[PDB]
RNA sequence: AAACUCCAGUUGACACAAAAUAGACUACGAAAGUGGCUUUAACAUAUCUGAACACACAAUAGCUAAGACCCAAACUGGGAUUAGAUACCCCACUAUGCUUAGCCCUAAACCUCAACAGUUAAAUCAACAAAACUGCUCGCCAGAACACUACGAGCCACAGCUUAAAACUCAAA
């Protein structure tokens, strides 16, 4: 996970954020935010690391990255909430929709399909 | 009609005239219609601002002796 | 039990008129729905039965308010016949 | 001053008095109007019991207790024992929707007591214990 | 009914016929029974109001068509 | 073509939409004075929107604030706080004949 | 603009240095969140 | 304001489950219900219970209970006439908002139209 | 996030109330909170009797603490307040000033529902 | 009538139960379900349809084990009614409804109205119900009864569940 001192995605590119008081840096960091703010930072890191255009969010690559971050959040949720049937369904459906994205990415752009698998640590498996 | 915008503003600013409509007279002119005709005349003289074209119209009628009691 | 007493559901009597004070209290408890609530709570109303009662009461309100709205709308026409004989 | 149906609030300075006593000092007539009986207890402002009467203690039995006239008789009996102890004005606190809900109050008046206020304390659970199952009749 | 008197007079003045009253079932489609086998029906029916007093089409509109009588109507 | 023909546009005489008395105002659970204006004086029962005249959004805001304030120790449940009985009457209900 | 506004507010935040002084200052003051609404939509602040 | 009916009934196009399950079509009839006779109750029992109290203390001797007896007698007479009064005013509609008979003639003139003509 | 601690304290003298507030604000800071303000709402009669720590209370001092803290501090602070014998009732809510009120154009009227029943003659 | 009379009424202390009013709102969730308060996490899919060969869920009741226990309450006992009363009515009380950990996998689980896209014109249209239709796709149906049955198979299910026939019979249903 990103360090708690990491600034929010909205306040990371404001001019002069490095010279503000330490208290102001704590209030604009992940430590003082909800987990959804930490997930936006994770999604941003994966985009720059994998996709050629980190600003295109509608490409099949970005969707696989966006959905992969949601999947990891559900897995962490269910690690603490093992009888949460609602989120267990969301996890299984999300895994099924990422496989459908990876299938369509493999069929259209194999070189990008390989970078998505390496970048996200996904082992593509053919259905039985 | 285009004048309906002028009538809506006139009724908001000055309300309905205390003069009574006579819908039997086919050539009846109300205070609102008199306001609309003056407002149209001044627009044809080249004025194009709306808030300015509305204040000058009220003054013209007051000069002619018309009673315009603002509602508020 | 933890609240202050003689504030809730309390009506003062005027000039010894206890009947009017009781009628006011009964009117207060009725309008706030307490009297009907107390009665429905004497025996357990199963949820299926409660949902049916609420549906019936809500449909009755809509019908009754719409019929009343039509009665008030048409009442002006209850005037004497202007064209009697034709 | 205009009449206020809202009771005087304790701790504030009201001008209302009954025999020189403040609202907080007037004894309380507790009427429990049940479906098959009516119980009346008069207590002082300090919660000292002064008189008790019910339809059963007035010689009514079985279904006759669950009548208006049975509660009225209980009210007169409680008023008589309370009047001997110095009670004139009472605050009425009635809990229950039984047939003697109003009749019990009449008996208190016919017995010589003056009701200055009426309070309903019928227990209404806000969600509470499950009541008994409906009757097939 | 506001114009029953006016319309009845207009018909009499022009030498024609008016029916402004309650329209009984079968005046047109059962005229021979009601009036007689030799009764002559109207050649033209003019409706100054086409609706009855419950805001429905006047029954004679349908019955005029059944008897193949042309109708003028406001 | 013809100058006197009607023109397409939006209703110029359309009246502004009506607003609830709390439109644009913040409903806080700590403002027991405001919340008390929407409960019964005798029973503390929350008034329905047909009595309060509030829109759906503010009827919910008032309801949620009352329930929060009651259990957090700010507002009584079984009666209206007598301190607030002389506040403006904004609800459409009369209990005296 | 939000970082600037926030940078000024932090000057008035409570710290372990001014904690005792801010507590005593709070005990002397009073904050009132009560106000009433009228049928006309007007706020009626309390009489204080 | 009448409660809303939008999205309340089970219908094609309505995604949510039905809010209302009317057993009768929500369509205004051309008639109102008939004035429902109110449940009668025993009356004058308060006066009846003062008369029967003196008797118990005076061995059922009418000479000692004259004032209480005359009260109960008058109270019954008033309730007997009161029923005669109410009945007349009920039929006349002197106090009623309107008579179901009069209110139905008015609806006959403006019948609800659930169909096209 | 930004939270609001609604704190009802046992009715005490000024010295014991200041010690309780300082002890409570330090507990927030020990859990990583950034305390923004402290507001006194005044001592008043409670809306009802509250039993807390084997005692019955009828009056209390109402205080507010506006502060920022990590999400994990809320659960840990709630546990702290449950053990403080000078606290009658303490609740932590999300600060109401964070929620921005959407603009409202007004009341959109609802027309009577139409075409609920076929127009066939019944 | 039986029942209680260490009972009843006032006051005070006092929940592993349930959640008035708001709600005349019609929201959330795949459905089942969800209407006291707070906080944390959190509500898949940037074409659609699509698994009865899988996976994950699924009210109430029920099973296994350990707890809680206000109230309600199958069964059972008593009272009453009755020709009888294995009922309806009254009282008492248990399993059970609650929590934890595992099972069971069923409902008129029905809003008996499939998903997605689109239309209101033509013939509007058996009847009733909740107006009539188009495109596309999956699932399902083909006289009644036998039959939510038999056998086989699968299953933590052992008086269970799912899948599910045939013979004889009828001219109807
Ligand atoms: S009408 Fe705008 S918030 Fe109520
Ligand atoms: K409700
Ligand atoms: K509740
Ligand atoms: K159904
Ligand atoms: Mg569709
Ligand atoms: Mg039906
Ligand atoms: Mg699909
Ligand atoms: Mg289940
Ligand atoms: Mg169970
Ligand atoms: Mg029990
Ligand atoms: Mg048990
Ligand atoms: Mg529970
Ligand atoms: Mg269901
Ligand atoms: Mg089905
Ligand atoms: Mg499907
Ligand atoms: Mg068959
Ligand atoms: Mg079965
Ligand atoms: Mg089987
Ligand atoms: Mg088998």
């Amino acid at each position: 996970d990103p360090p708690p001192s990491t600034l929010l995605k909205d306040y990371q590119n404001v001019p002069g954020i490095e010279k503000v008081d330490d208290v102001v840096k704590r209030l604009l960091s992940l430590e003082m935010a909800n987990k959804k703010e930490m997930l936006k930072i994770k999604q941003e890191q994966f985009m720059k690391k994998i996709v050629a255009n980190p600003e295109d969010t509608r490409s099949l690559e970005a969707r696989i990255i966006a959905l992969s971050v949601k999947i990891r959040s559900y897995e962490e949720h269910l690690e603490k909430h093992r009888k949460d049937k609602a989120h267990k369904r969301y996890l299984l459906m999300s895994i099924d929709q990422r496989k459908k994205m990876l299938k369509n990415l493999r069929n259209t752009n194999y070189d990008v399909f390989e970078k998505i698998c390496w970048g996200l640590g996904i082992e593509y498996t053919f259905p039985p | 009609y285009h004048e309906d915008r002028i009538r809506a503003k006139f009724y908001s600013v000055y309300g309905s005239g205390q003069r009574a409509f006579d819908l039997f007279n086919p050539n009846f002119k109300s205070t609102c219609q008199r306001f609309v005709e003056k407002y149209t005349e001044l627009q044809k003289l080249g004025e194009t601002d709306e808030e300015k074209l509305f204040v000058e119209t009220g003054k013209a009628l007051l000069a002619e002796g018309v009673i315009l009691r603002r509602v508020g | 039990a933890k609240h202050l007493k003689f504030i809730a559901r309390t009506v003062m009597v005027q000039e010894g008129n206890v009947e009017s004070a009781y009628r006011t209290l009964n009117r207060i408890l009725t309008m706030d729905g307490l009297i009907e609530d107390i009665k429905h709570r004497r025996y357990y109303e199963k949820p299926c039965r409660r949902r049916q009662r609420e549906s019936y009461e809500r449909c009755r309100r809509i019908y009754n308010m719409e019929m009343a709205r039509k009665i008030n709308f048409l009442m002006r026409k209850n005037r004497a016949d202007p064209w009697q004989g034709c | 001053t205009k009449f206020s149906i809202y009771p005087p609030i304790p701790g504030e300075e009201s001008s209302l008095r009954w025999a020189g006593k403040k609202f907080e000092e007037i004894p309380i007539a507790h009427i429990k109007a049940s479906h098959n009986n009516t119980q009346i207890q008069v207590v002082s402002a300090s919660n000292e019991p002064l008189a008790f009467a019910s339809c059963g203690t007035e010689g009514f039995r079985n279904a006759k207790k669950g009548t208006g006239i049975a509660a009225q008789t209980a009210g007169i009996a409680a008023a008589a024992r309370a009047k001997q102890k110095g009670v004139i004005h009472i605050r009425v606190v009635v809990k229950g929707l039984g047939p003697g809900r109003l009749s019990a109050m009449h008996g208190l008046i016919m017995g010589g007591l003056e009701v200055i206020s009426i309070t309903d304390n019928t227990p209404i659970p806000h969600x509470g214990c499950r009541p008994r199952k409906a009757r097939k009749l | 009914r506001q114009f029953s008197y006016l319309i009845e007079n207009m018909a009499r003045d022009c030498g024609e016929y008016a029916h402004t009253r309650y329209f009984r079932g079968g005046m047109l489609t059962n005229a021979r029974l009601l009036f007689g086998p030799t009764v002559r029906l109207p050649d033209l029916i003019i409706f100054l109001h086409t609706l009855n007093n419950i805001f429905e089409p006047h029954v004679a509109v349908r019955d005029a068509a059944k008897m193949n009588i042309p109708t003028v109507g406001i | 073509s013809n100058e006197d023909l009607p023109i397409s546009m939006e209703n110029p005489y359309k009246e502004p939409l009506k607003k609830c008395i709390l439109c644009g105002k913040h409903v806080d659970y700590k403002n027991v004075q405001l919340l008390s204006q929407f409960v019964s004086p005798f029973t503390g029962c929350i008034y329905g929107r047909h009595i309060t005249g509030l829109c759906g959004k503010k009827q919910k805001e008032i309801t949620k604030a009352i329930k929060r304030a009651q259990i957090m120790g700010f507002m009584p449940v079984t009666y209206k706080d007598p301190a607030y009985l002389k506040d403006p009457k904004v609800c459409n209900i009369r209990y005296r004949e | 603009r939000e970082v600037l506004q926030l940078q000024e507010e932090v000057k008035n935040f409570i710290t372990r240095e001014n904690l005792e002084a801010r507590v005593e200052a709070a005990l002397d003051s009073r904050k009132n969140y009560n106000w009433a609404i009228t049928r006309e939509g007007l706020v009626v602040r309390p009489q204080r | 304001a009448t409660p809303s009916l939008r999205g309340r009934l089970a219908r094609f196009g309505n995604p949510r489950k039905p809010v209302l399950k009317p057993n009768k079509p929500l369509i205004l009839a051309n008639r109102v219900g008939e004035r429902r006779r109110e449940k009668g109750e025993a009356t004058c029992i308060t006066e009846m219970s003062v008369m029967m109290a003196c008797w118990k203390q005076n061995e059922f001797r009418d000479d000692a209970c004259r004032k209480e007896i005359q009260g109960f007698l008058d109270c019954a007479a008033r309730a007997q006439e009161a029923r005669k009064m109410r009945s007349i005013q009920e039929t006349l509609g002197e106090s009623g908002s309107l008579l179901p008979n009069k209110l139905n003639k008015l609806l006959q003139r403006f019948p609800n139209k659930p169909y096209l003509s | 996030p930004r939270y609001e601690l609604a704190l009802i304290l046992k009715a005490m003298q000024r010295p014991e109330t200041a010690a309780t507030l300082k002890r409570t604000i330090e507990a927030l800071m020990d859990r990583g909170a950034i305390v923004r303000d402290l507001e006194n709402l005044g001592e008043r009669a409670l809306p009802y009797r509250i039993s807390a720590h084997s005692q019955q209370h009828n009056r209390g001092g109402y205080f507010l603490v506006d502060f920022y803290a990590p999400t994990a501090a809320v659960e840990s602070m709630v546990e702290h307040l449950s053990r403080d014998i000078d606290v009658i009732r303490g609740n932590i809510v999300k600060h109401p000033l964070t929620q921005e009120l959407k603009e409202c154009e007004g009341i959109v009227p609802v027309p009577l529902a139409e075409k609920l029943y076929s127009t066939k003659k019944r």
